[PDB]
RNA sequence: CGCCUCCUAAAAGGUAACGGAGGCGCCCAAAGGUCCCCUCAGGCGGGACGGAAAUCCGCCGGAGAGCGCAAGGGUAGAAGGGGGCCUGACUGCGAGGCCUGCAAGCCGAGCAGGGGCGAAAGCCGGGCCUAGUGAACCGGUGGUCCCGUGUGGAAGGGCCA
RNA sequence: GCCCGGAUAGCUCAGUCGGUAGAGCAGGGGAUUGAAAAUCCCCGUGUCCUUGGUUCGAUUCCGAGUCCGGGCACCA
RNA sequence: GCCCGGAUAGCUCAGUCGGUAGAGCAGGGGAUUGAAAAUCCCCGUGUCCUUGGUUCGAUUCCGAGUCCGGGCACC
């Protein structure tokens, strides 16, 4: 565990200055670099108030510290257009270091594990070099076991990042922390 | 008669104040605060039906 | 058996009753707190110095001052009071 | 006609002079001495022109079927709303740029206007293009 | 057939019409105080349960989303979105002005007692404002503790709320 | 604005002058069933509207609260 | 110039006040008949008009709208 943090720590701390020369020559800047992560998943409506509304809780929770109550459903995604407030923020904005050897066990250590997970996405982030890519289905047990039957499946996650223009970024977390196929 | 109706205050039996007021909501929950002319400004508590 | 006219009176019942507000204080004539200016139902009007603007958005004079007029040009309309003399 | 999905009921009634007369083809037809001419009036004139024109190759167009006209009543005792809405047409004045195309190559265009308007409803005249015009 | 809003009042203001249009005769116990923070819709690009439209990431934007309620004014230099603590939505009152012939209705610095939001420079005598309104009589109730038809009291009654 | 009654099973309603909560119907279960019934047995649920005091205890007794039902009288 | 979707199952109409949807008729499948009716058993049915808003929850409560209705159109 704090083992794969010393890992994320090393993997990033050098592949940088790594690559960072091998083609930067700016001054070894965010070029690319990556900081903070939100990460958001299936909005309440997803609700049963209560039960699954709870499983969030257990889930947010275990992976990375903050688990839901009991208010999934509000001002109602109801008949199409028919939705007032919003009651239903539901994410983990955690800024730093948790969230890099998060980038490690989430990443580089559960990234295949259920399912055909295998992972032939086309540019990932590409949306300025951030992120993007939330997976459609958890970890399985990136801890726990039946703690609800459809307990929770859609997460994303999302990663400030400074690798600006997408061929950069994409020397950033393709080789930090793999780069699904073409 | 609709979920307004009129009340006002009175203060700890030494004056009462008046003012109106409602129904809806919180209904009867009616402390409130206020200032007579007992003593110098004083709790007064409000209430009184 | 009986051709004349017929009804109609669809109707139009509209009313605003008449109003007040607006530029009302003459430049440099003599403006007292009490005496008040210019009245105006948004903004127009920016409170500078001596000038009040009542519970309503009403122009009054704060103090003793001749009628300062101060447009800030763009900034929007400055109102100001100048002390007496 | 068409002055369709409009907004109001009502305009009211002035006229003077206003702002029509570029070119937009060469084949003009421009008022004068009007005021409003109605809606049909003017398909009338559209008519007139598309048939004449060997019947095809489009001409273009000029005013709006613009107000709503109300002759009220039926023909009653007047204090109605004034309601009623009836005849819908153009606005135009001060000899207007009224422009009608088609690829007639020439007085054919014009047997086209001279009808349409001598009909259409007032003093006027046509031409083409005699003076260009620059914009931004 | 009372009131608010817009047009026509034609540029001060301000005016009919069986002239156009269109709302109100609620409340909001906390949209009432103040202190501290925040800051639109919508366009685009990228994304779990999506999947025209949530939720999150990434840019873009005289602010056209917003402010119970209609319009109009205003206005995110927020009146607007969030948190803390609290009653002044105080009595005594006001000088001096808006309009108005009548009565109306309406604007208000500042002095007093008295508190509440900051440590305080100060804001708070309801709300973001322009409609939710009604004389006079008559009578009720909570006072008061002024009057009483010889005097003591009292039916009853004068002013306050 | 006074003056009476109630508040109980899902429904409609009994109920010691303080010790148990009961009908009738609905609902469900078997026998019967050309057959519909009627018959025929069997069940199901209760802060007895709420809050306190009386009593060893209280559906009940008393005060108070909210609600519904009744009635009777005015209204500038 | 009116009165209420005056709505909700295929139809005619109950029921709610926001938790409950129902009934009759129709209909689908067996049974009786030689075969149809009738009759006898079994069964399934609902954006409670669209619409935003409130609420933890709306067929039901507000706000807007569509439709079908009802009072005059004539002195
Ligand atoms: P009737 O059957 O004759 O039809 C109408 C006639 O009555 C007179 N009339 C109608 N309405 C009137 C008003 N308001 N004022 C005066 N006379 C009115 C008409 O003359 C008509 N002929």
């Amino acid at each position: 565990m704090p083992l794969d943090v010393a890992l994320k720590r090393k993997y990033y701390e050098e592949v940088r200055p790594e690559l960072i020369r091998r083609f930067g020559y700016q001054n070894v800047w965010e070029v690319p670099r990556l900081e903070k992560v939100v990460i958001n998943q299936g909005l309440g409506e997803a609700k049963e108030d209560a039960r699954i509304l709870e499983k969030a809780a257990q889930e947010l929770a275990l992976i990375t510290g903050q688990k839901p109550a009991v208010t999934r459903a509000k001002k109602s995604i109801s008949n199409f257009k028919l939705r007032k407030g919003m009651p239903i923020g539901l994410r983990v904005t955690l800024r730093r270091d948790r969230m890099w050897i998060f980038l490690e066990k989430l990443l580089n250590v559960a990234l295949p594990r259920i399912r055909d997970f295998r992972g032939l996405n086309p540019n990932s982030f590409d949306g300025r070099g951030n992120y993007n890519l939330g997976l459609r289905e958890q970890l399985i047990f990136p801890e726990i076991t039946y703690d609800m039957v459809d307990a929770l499946r859609g997460m994303d996650i999302a990663v400030v990042t400074t690798a600006e223009t997408d061929e950069e970024a994409r020397a950033l977390l393709e080789l930090l922390g793999f780069p699904f196929r073409k | 008669r609709i979920k307004l109706l009129l009340e006002c205050t009175e203060c700890k039996r030494r004056n009462y104040a008046t003012e109106k007021n409602k129904r809806n909501t919180p209904n009867k929950l009616e402390l409130r605060k206020y200032c007579p002319w007992c003593r110098k400004h004083t709790v007064h508590r409000e209430v009184k039906i | 058996m009986a051709h004349k006219k017929g009804l109609g009176s669809t109707r139009n019942g509209r009313d605003s009753q008449a109003k007040r507000l607006g530029v009302k204080r003459y430049e440099g004539q003599v403006v007292r707190a009490g005496n008040i200016l210019v009245r105006q139902r948004g903004t127009r009007f920016k409170p500078g110095k001596n000038v009040g603007m009542g519970r309503d958005f009403t122009l009054f004079a704060l103090v003793d001052g001749v009628v300062e007029f101060q447009d800030r040009g763009r900034l929007g309309r400055y109102v100001h009071v100048r002390p007496l003399a | 006609r068409m002055k369709y999905r409009k907004q109001q009921r009502g305009r009211l009634k002035g006229a003077t002079k206003g702002g029509d007369y570029v070119a937009f083809g060469d084949y003009g037809l421009v008022a004068l001495e009007p005021a409003w001419i109605t809606a049909q009036q003017i398909e009338a004139a559209r008519v007139a022109m598309v048939r004449h024109f060997r019947r095809g190759g489009k001409i273009f167009i000029r005013i709006f079927p613009d107000k709503p006209y109300t002759k009220k009543p039926l023909e009653v005792r007047m204090g109605k709303g004034k309601g009623n809405v009836e005849g819908y047409v153009a606005v135009v004045k001060p000899g207007r740029v009224m422009f009608e195309v088609a690829g007639v190559t020439e007085e054919q265009a014009m047997e086209a206007l001279r009808i349409a308007g001598h009909k259409l409803p007032i003093k006027t005249k046509i031409v083409r293009r005699d003076a260009y015009d620059e914009a931004q």
